[PDB]
């Protein structure tokens, strides 16, 4: 009655019989931009069902040695379905997100994944190792797309900050002996009412194993982690030709 | 007009962001109520499910037998203004006589407070901040001596001409705000408003400032947010002839009327550069101290 | 409204007045391009000829809609239809109509 | 950008080339903030 | 006051100082599908401003010998802007159209163009000339796209029917001495509430010179005919991956 | 709920199709009113602007001096039912003894009324039509002789098994409707409902029935609309042994309860095939007669 | 030609939304623009000149 759940939006429905409730980032549901917060004057377009639906974008394999991965929003969807087209044809974009991370195993497997959302997740480099070289991360690392990217130094989140304090952000855990999914609802987070879906990534989704995956020889060794997400209250403005970046 | 049902009953356009939580006044630490032994089935405060993502709701009252304690300890000193409204160093400007830096009697400093660790680490606890600020300017020679010298500080906002010499025409300062003061006078001090084009300044921007191909040679612009670039602070000795004294200007900032959003993990690796969170990859250190065994102090 | 120097190319004293107007003429019907310019009001370029652009220079930030009115000074017997477009940020200079 | 939607047409006897004058200004929702000096200083040496 | 007009829809505006009123096909304005005429159960998407706007798709040159051209709807827009994307991602589509045909000249040029809309404009072939061969028109002729297609035998509209009776369809004329444009508003015409934007062309737009273009040596000889059109009340349903045909 | 203004004030979803015109009763031709000479400026009924796309509004009354005429001429005979509800030939089926077509004593006819010009040209005046119909079946030998033979007509809807012989099991007709009649009996006659999956049949379909690449070898499907394919009409002599007589079945159709939409130009070139409007390119003829000069009768 | 500026507004040229504009006009008053001290004169009193 808190373990079972159904998430229906658009022409897609998700089910889970081993949930752990739902998290609503910073305690507030997504919403459309009010006429007093807005600034751009053109009438926005709100596609609704064609873009506010669940998209399953990627599957990673959880291994005994995995370090963790991250994805950037809205980067992950800029080239998928109708949402992508609208993000490409419009200068302005804004929306919320419902993130559903899936990972099931057996009552004999163990391990725990920390699933968290970190706004304005700026990536840092190791500065040439000695820290005397001012290097910068490449586009494929700041905006990895749907395939995401693997963390090199999870302890410091590849940005000189302690992952041990990541729980100060909207998060959930996937502890195999307890639940097989994590659901986080995120409102639009920015210092502006609208912004570019291409140049700016509002937040990053981190999925990091804190307690290593383990099991005995003979049990299914392939344990996938699938990422499904849905935009909420998508709004677009500033129409012109399509642009990919 | 609207006639088909799905349109009439849609929530498309709801601008009211529903909030699950609300603030309550809390001027003092919560009190402790009396409690006694409880030997029940069904009731189990001690057991939690951290997976949910929420913190434990268990309290002293339900874990041990407590007494009543009227707690009048204030919560005042942990407000944002209490924490930040304390002047700290955010900039140094040298005006040497014989040097390799600013030997021409003037200097331009890009307003950027991320050059000093103490102040930087405090503001980076939050992602977005909006505030006014009080700026204090302390001048003296490199020995701390006070000399009879007149200086001119001028705030050059983006787009205004940056002085290129001690006699530059821009010092006419007909529109930009300038302060003329003596090293003998007390430190100059002024109030600065919230000047960003955005609703708040942001210590982190996971994006690029422009469109196009973001090739290797432009990656230095990743994370650069013009909304945070308030301009230049220019200083000069007032005269057509070189100063007789070497000078140093220390800049202190005191935030006030502060609002902050989105807390984040606190820096645990030394800082290296102003513009980014780069860290020395070969010196990744634990967040804190360590010990020999988990079973020994 | 003040005159916008869309045709800001001639620089010799005797031809400065030509900056105040740009031409149109019979084409070959391939939806050819007539002219282009950035809309940025406080930026170096055409807008500098206007009083708006100049006053704009005394302020760091601005906000608002703009308007450009085009007056055709051809003869009464000349007719034509032009497409004037505004491409918001992110859109590169249009290759075609 | 300005493009020809159809074409500039004229009969026998009228110029094949004409000019367009552009006038620009701001709408009533236009405002400006944070006073600063203009990028230009119209003077080379001392003005005598 | 009937000669001057402004058509504003979406982020586009059209002006004309030599109009001849506006025609509203079969006397009825476009409208969304009612809940009693509808049959498909999924909630439709109504993009609004991002697709109901003016699109200028093509320019043809009117010559003294021109025979006439035609375009198919919605074929002409299936690969343009946001409208195209929605037509591709959805099985079901429905909309109305505002057609604005432009052609200006001088008070010394002459000629008249018949601009008409013919629903279910099926194309026929000349059957091998002798009529003993049952040939069929190719895809590029039934659905020519934005470039349209030139009529081979305008007198019979390339379909064994008299163009002299085409005026029984919503139409207007562009008589150079009178007006320089034609504006026709068309509601959705079909025996079904929704249909495929790819397999079915609801109507065809015909632009045929009935009175030949003429002028004296020396006057501008290049006289373009430009086609601008805007969807009205666009609705889409039956979402899935994008398909071009 | 809805809160932002553009959403509250939008017309998105209006299902009420606004109509600029409405029907008025007109059981008789309009009357003529008395009129006199008019010598005015400003008023000019005779001048029109055909470019607009509308027909002239000028009337007798305003072009010549008229008298009063009470017109009681009916408009009844030009209603859709009056025009179409007249039985016409739409199909012929031959059942010869020795032949190359149907020498096995049975025949399958695809229900398609476009094989005959008179009926076809009338229905093609409209794009969409919805109607019920009365079908009459006239049988006899090729000389028009009436012989004592028993026949079986069966309506085989799409998906039902088509008889492949005179003794086919499908003739059990346990569900399909069949008519058993003698050539000696009067013509068989039945009523058929509007059976399309669509709201109307359509004589023209500018599209393809399926998705995919429409290459040369599939162009025969352009214009094919299954919504118009109602099935097969099968006929057979009733017996395990061959009939002793050669037969012909003429099929007549009489539409009733007719509704039509979207009028269109009327066919002016001879028809060649059932499925399409193809015309002989080398014989394109004028719609009507011609003459030597425009100045001579 | 009339000598007046265009009266055309956003509302009539494109489909707009409602925007409550609370941007101040205070900083463009004459006093705001001019009431800022600037250099207007220099006077030299040299010993040997
Ligand atoms: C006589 C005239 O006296 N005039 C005095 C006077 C003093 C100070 C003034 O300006 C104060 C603006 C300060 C508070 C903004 C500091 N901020 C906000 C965001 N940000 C920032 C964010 C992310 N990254 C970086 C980065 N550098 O990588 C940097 C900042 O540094 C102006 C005028
Ligand atoms: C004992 C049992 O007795 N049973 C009798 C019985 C008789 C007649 C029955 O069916 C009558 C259906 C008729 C009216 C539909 C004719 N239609 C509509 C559209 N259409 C059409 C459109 C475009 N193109 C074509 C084309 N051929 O290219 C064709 C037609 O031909 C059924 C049963």
């Amino acid at each position: 009655s808190d373990r079972v759940a159904q998430l229906t939006i658009g022409n897609s429905t998700i089910t889970t019989q081993e949930a752990a409730n739902i998290i609503v980032g910073y305690g507030e549901w997504p919403s459309y931009c009010s006429d007093s917060d807005a600034t751009a004057v053109d009438k926005p377009t709100r596609p609704d069902v064609s873009v506010n639906r669940f998209y399953t974008l990627d599957t990673k394999l959880w291994e005994k040695s995995s370090k963790g991965w991250y994805w950037k929003f809205p980067d992950v969807l800029t080239e998928t379905g109708v949402f992508g087209q609208n993000a490409q044809f419009h200068y302005l974009y804004r929306s919320g997100f419902c993130i559903h991370v899936q990972c099931n195993a057996s009552k004999f497997h163990q391990g725990a994944l920390l699933v968290a959302v970190l706004p304005e997740y700026v990536i840092g480099t190791v500065a040439g190792g000695t820290g005397t070289e001012d290097t910068h991360p490449p586009y494929k690392q700041t905006q990895p797309g749907a395939d995401g990217f693997e963390l090199q130094h999870p302890y410091v989140l590849d940005a000189g900050i302690p992952i041990s304090q990541l729980t100060v952000c909207p998060h959930q855990w996937i502890n195999l002996r307890t639940n097989n999914c994590a659901t986080i609802i995120v409102p639009y987070i920015n210092a502006l009412p609208f912004d570019s879906a291409l140049n700016h990534c509002n937040f990053g989704l981190l999925v990091v194993p804190i307690s290593p995956l383990d099991y005995d020889q003979g049990a299914t060794p392939v344990i996938p982690i699938t990422i499904t997400l849905a935009p909420m209250c998508s709004e677009f403005a500033g129409l012109r030709q399509a642009v990919t970046q | 007009g609207d006639r088909v049902a799905d349109v009439i009953e849609s929530s498309i356009g709801d601008s009211v962001s529903r909030a699950l939580t609300h603030a309550l006044p809390a001027p003092t630490g919560q009190n402790t109520q009396v409690s006694s032994h409880r030997l029940d089935t069904g009731k189990v405060p001690a057991l939690q499910a951290a997976e949910i993502g929420a913190s434990s709701n268990a309290s002293d009252e339900s874990m041990i037998e407590t007494r009543c304690v009227l707690n009048s300890h204030s919560t005042a000193e942990t407000t944002l203004d209490s924490f930040f409204s304390r002047a700290g160093l955010v900039g140094e400007i040298d005006l040497p006589l014989e040097g390799t830096t600013n030997p021409n009697g003037y200097a331009n400093w890009d307003i950027d407070i991320t050059g000093y660790a103490q102040m930087r680490r405090k503001v980076e606890l939050f992602t977005y901040m909006r505030f006014d600020a009080e700026f204090t300017f302390v001048a003296c020679t490199p020995t701390g001596e006070v000399v009879p010298q007149l200086l001119q500080y001028m705030f050059v906002p983006p787009g205004a001409p940056k002085p290129d010499s001690r006699e530059s025409l821009a010092w006419q300062t007909a529109t930009n705000p300038s302060v003329f003061v003596k090293l003998s006078d007390p430190p100059a001090q002024v109030s600065v408003p919230f000047m960003s084009p955005a609703s708040a300044y942001q210590w982190f921007y996971d994006g690029y400032p422009t469109f196009g191909e973001h090739k290797q040679e432009k990656d230095l612009e990743y994370g650069a947010c013009p909304n945070n670039m308030m301009g230049t602070f220019s200083v000069r000795t007032v005269g057509t002839s070189k100063s007789k004294y070497p000078l140093v200007v220390r800049i202190y900032m005191r935030m006030k009327h502060v609002r902050a959003w989105i807390p984040r993990p606190m820096r645990n690796q030394n800082y290296l550069f102003k513009a980014n969170p780069n860290y020395a990859g070969n010196s990744i250190k634990p967040t804190g101290a360590s010990r020999t065994a988990i079973t020994t102090l | 409204e003040t005159i916008l120097e869309v045709n800001n190319v001639p620089t010799n004293a005797t031809s400065l007045m030509e900056r105040l107007r740009f031409p149109v003429s019979a084409q070959a019907g391939k939806g050819e391009l007539c002219a282009v310019f950035r809309a940025d009001p406080g930026r170096n370029g055409p807008w500098q000829s206007t009083l708006l652009g100049q006053l704009c220079g005394y302020y760091t930030q601005w906000s608002g809609s703009l308007e450009v009115t085009f007056m055709f000074t051809g003869s009464f017997m000349a007719t034509g239809k032009m497409l004037i477009a505004y491409t918001p940020p992110g859109g590169p200079l249009p290759k075609d109509r | 950008s300005i493009w020809y939607q159809t074409n500039y047409v004229v009969p026998i006897g009228a110029p094949n080339t004409a000019y367009i004058i552009a006038l620009a200004a701001a709408q009533k929702n236009f405002t400006m903030k944070l006073c600063k000096d203009a990028s230009d200083i119209l003077q080379t040496g001392t003005i005598q």
